[PDB]
């Protein structure tokens, strides 16, 4: 019971963990957070300080618990991961446990080097300033040809996705060049250069080694993977291969909410990751200071102290007619998903020019994408394609 | 979720109840005051939905008779959205009686 | 003959939103933004705070801001200008106003043209405050100074708090905390 | 003039550092401090916010400038001292100027590694815990018969310093060989593990990469150079030739005052160094947090944040008969300088116990020593060639 001392104020320099706890029946609120502080750990022990109740909801508690700086390794997220939610999942004593957020000081951001490109970083060898991008997810020569005809709308890349690996129909070296032979002919057709985000995943590292080697030997642009079924220590091999080369950095009740996972993989690296909350992240991977927010999920206060940004992606699905929705919220600084292409690029650029004169993009959207129809015959085709669904039941 | 159907649903009826509310002054004004109904309806005809939001704007012009129309959020709100609970599900029964019947209609045609 | 508009600029002729239109201009006549930064000396990473700010600064002056705002924000005051991109034509001249009195710099205008966005996108106006962006940014000071219980760590908030309060009203809800 | 505000209080992260400043006749003491905190770097300006002066001394007064904290460059002392004091010991508008002190950040310590060794670290292959340490300094046979015999006395290590290199008369390889040859001969005839302090001096550094792979092959102790004639740079390139082998830890009115020169050096690397300003820094290199003495030349406040000692020195000279004065000032960590090595040995092992009896060691230091002469003969003679000088004059 010297894991719970509410007499202390936690330092300037601790490592600080929330946790929205539900415990069994009869269950005190008291005694569930010294059931966290103590089995996380083993003045080298937490203590949760705080033991704030949430209003309207099925009996959680913000539990804040306060280790200390020299209980971890500079520079490591494994570990900050690991000694701190290894066996406090596993107790019967409580019915759910969620991670909402961490602190970290300032004394441990800058052991970190971060991602390796920011939102200032970026813009050297991808020629697009100022304005979000786009890029469309797609044999070998018939996949090859695909692509061909993609980026020739406006993509500014376009996705290897949905686990495209060296198959017996589909080898993965006469994939490759077929998506460069495919860039070399829509890069001065276009007047723009594009990528083809492409898959690096192997058995062993030592094939993962050879297929991003082979991918960018001087031949092509910054090509990335993924995050799960791999690990913190599997996108370490290949994250610091940006290290030499600048090639990887697009990242694709009871749990770790996403805003942990966030600060985790900007630490680890990478230039925009895929997904007041949804506005949440958003203003921890671009911001450098943020005020504690208890309606935004924000629930401490970091300063980022000079740090490289990262930017996001967009998470509904597709989204050709519902453009200037996501142009102010996702704001400048993110990235979005051949007629079919070309529809993507012109309504993107129109609306840009309208939020700049100072009409209000909120309350006047889709308008914009009207008056975007009489100079572009691929959005007459769209608008009429989606949805007007009203009510006027007054 | 269900969450988020149900606070959306909050809005939706109760914008709705505000509709019987100026509905309830429309035909009021009609017998006390002919000069405050036919300028009552000139403003009615404006096309603004929300309810809630269209009272607002009342206040703007008129701080008056948007309370008059907000009185009735106590006193018209009783007798009319607490019998919703009895007299939902009793159409939804008979919705199951007057669409379950056509199913029968098309198996006459095949028969 | 649009040759002019390249002699302007390394010659240091007129001032910032003088160039800030003249751009514009070239900007219509066919021009890569690329090649602009070889006869001027501007890349369009630097013309692109410009074009904002004197699309900005048309807007200033259109919906009636006073006088010393118009004459200082026709000579120095860059970029905090283009910090207001966000927001609409008709609530930019009363906050070109606010920031330039408590002469705030980039990151402070930024957070100021986010609060005045909240703060304007609500559908309602909260209790105690009223239009003007000085009842915008101590309506967040104060909505984000509820949440603590103790006295020595709000007076943060509170002297950020008694900076920008307009009316009296907004005065009374800050002097609550104390 | 906005490089002097003192309504600035200096925040949790800066930069911050001191100068005892001396200006020509006339010169204000306000401009003479914006001549400083300008001229150094060129929001990314520091600033002199304090302007204290000195009592009793030549119109001296105290300069408290603070830079930022991302002006820098994260792990560089090279840096660090040189974009402060850079041209700016080059004025005439000031007679003299000093640089009293640093304060580092607790953000910005810990980007550094430190030293490899510390007060705990050092014990591991040396012998030798809980009192300090013993070493004396030294044809090509003839030079290595020497210290054959001088480790045969109690000398912990022995010293080949006064700059020996390969000469004509005694080359670089043959004298490894003859002090590599004497250690194995006194490490089993006196019971404990020796080493013999060489040289690593060479004109290349591919050389100097052979004198110090050549020394430790698997052969030999821990065996260090300087930091004269070499800088922060030279000594980085084999301080971190202690990153794999454990083996080079010695350190051998208008100026720099040493306590900024030992903040270089402790970040630098190294585990014992060679020098109430006597006790200022050391007990900086020892201690873990230090509180503002403006009476010791201590005038910040910065805890060092979890990170390895490092002992001091005996800078006096020949001390073989006032051996318990520096026994209480250096206290038991620290290091200091065949009958004529035997003297040594005794009397420094006696003192310790008559320490922990209780006895006040400063007020009975000599009597001690006298009563081991009784079993000890090579203390019979020293005391008698040492001073008694005194004043009875009352």
């Amino acid at each position: 019971l010297t894991y719970y001392t509410p007499d202390y104020t936690p330092k300037d320099t601790d490592i600080l963990a929330a946790f929205r706890v539900t415990p069994q029946p009869g269950v005190p609120f008291e005694e569930a957070a010294a059931a966290v502080a103590a089995e996380s750990s083993t003045r080298y022990k937490g203590r949760c300080y705080d033991i704030e109740p949430v209003p309207g909801e099925d009996n959680q508690f913000i539990a804040y618990i306060a280790y200390p700086l020299d209980l971890f390794e500079e520079g490591s997220i494994t570990n900050v991961l690991t000694s701190i939610v290894g066996n406090v999942f596993g107790f019967k004593a409580l019915r759910a446990l969620r991670l909402e957020d961490i602190r970290f000081p300032v004394a441990y951001i800058k052991t970190f080097q971060g991602p390796p490109h920011g939102i200032q970083v970026e813009r050297d060898k991808l020629n697009k300033y100022g304005r979000p991008l786009l890029g469309c997810t797609i044999s070998a020569k018939n996949y090859g040809r695909a692509v061909y005809e993609c980026l020739r709308g406006g993509l500014d890349f376009t996705k290897d996705d949905e686990n495209i690996n060296s198959a017996p129909f589909q080898r993965w070296r006469d994939r490759f060049l077929f998506v460069a032979d495919a860039i070399t002919k829509a890069q001065a057709e276009t007047g723009e250069i594009k990528g083809h985000y492409l898959n690096v995943t192997a058995p062993t590292c030592e094939e993962m080694l050879k297929r991003a080697e082979y991918a960018k030997e001087l031949k092509q642009p910054i090509i990335m993977h993924d995050y799960l079924t791999a690990g913190f220590t599997a996108n370490t091999t290949l994250a610091r291969w940006c290290r030499d080369n600048g090639v990887l950095l697009h990242i694709h009740n009871h749990g770790i909410h996403f805003r942990v996972l966030a600060k985790a993989l900007r630490l680890s690296g990478g230039d925009h990751i895929h997904t007041g909350i949804t506005m949440g992240f958003v203003d921890l991977l671009r911001e450098n200071y943020v005020e504690q927010d208890k309606s935004r999920g924000i629930y401490f206060t970091q300063d980022w102290a000079s740090l490289p940004g990262v930017m996001a992606v967009a998470s509904g699905g597709i989204h050709v007619w519902h453009m200037p929705a996501l142009v102010e919220i996702f704001g400048d600084d993110s990235v979005l998903q051949a007629p079919g292409a070309t529809a993507n690029r012109v309504a993107l650029e129109a609306c840009v020019q309208a939020r700049n004169e100072g009409r209000n993009l909120a309350r006047e959207g889709n308008d914009v994408i009207r008056e975007a129809a009489k100079w572009s015959p691929e959005l007459a085709v769209a608008c009429e394609l989606w949805k007007e669904i009203k009510f006027e039941f007054e | 979720n269900l969450k988020q159907i149900a606070k959306d649903t909050a809005k939706t009826l109760q914008s709705y109840l505000t509709y019987q509310a100026l509905m309830t002054v429309l035909a009021q004004l009609g017998e006390t005051n002919p000069p405050l109904a036919l300028w009552l309806h000139t403003f009615s005809v404006g096309k603004v939905q929300d309810g809630e939001a269209y009272v607002k704007e009342l206040f703007r012009e008129q701080p008056d008779l948007a309370l008059r129309i907000m009185t009735v959020r106590e006193h018209i709100a009783e007798e009319v959205a607490e019998f919703l609970p009895e007299m939902v599900r009793s159409g939804i029964q008979q919705a199951n009686m007057e669409q379950r019947r056509q199913h029968l209609e098309r198996m006459t045609h095949l028969s | 003959l649009a040759q002019e508009l390249l002699r302007k600029l390394r010659q240091k002729q007129g001032n910032w939103v003088e160039w800030g239109q003249a751009i514009a201009s070239l900007q219509k006549s066919g021009y890569n933004p690329q090649d602009i930064f070889e006869a001027t000396g501007f890349e369009p990473v630097q013309q692109n705070q410009v074009i904002v700010g004197s699309q900005v600064y048309n807007s200033l002056e259109k919906s009636g801001a006073s006088a010393a705002t118009l004459a200082h924000y026709a000579t120095r005051g860059s970029d905090v200008l283009y910090e207001l991109r966000l927001l609409t034509h008709e609530e930019r001249a009363a906050a070109g106003d606010l920031t330039f009195t408590h002469k705030v710099d980039a990151d402070e205008a930024r957070e100021i043209a986010k609060a005045i966005k909240d703060f304007s996108r609500f559908r309602i106006l909260p209790e105690g405050f009223s239009n003007h962006p000085g009842d915008a940014v101590a309506y967040q000071a104060w909505k984000l100074a509820r949440q603590y219980s103790d006295l020595q760590e709000r007076s943060r908030l509170i002297a950020r708090g008694l900076r920008f309060a307009h009316s009296e009203t907004a005065r009374k809800q800050i002097e609550q905390l104390l």
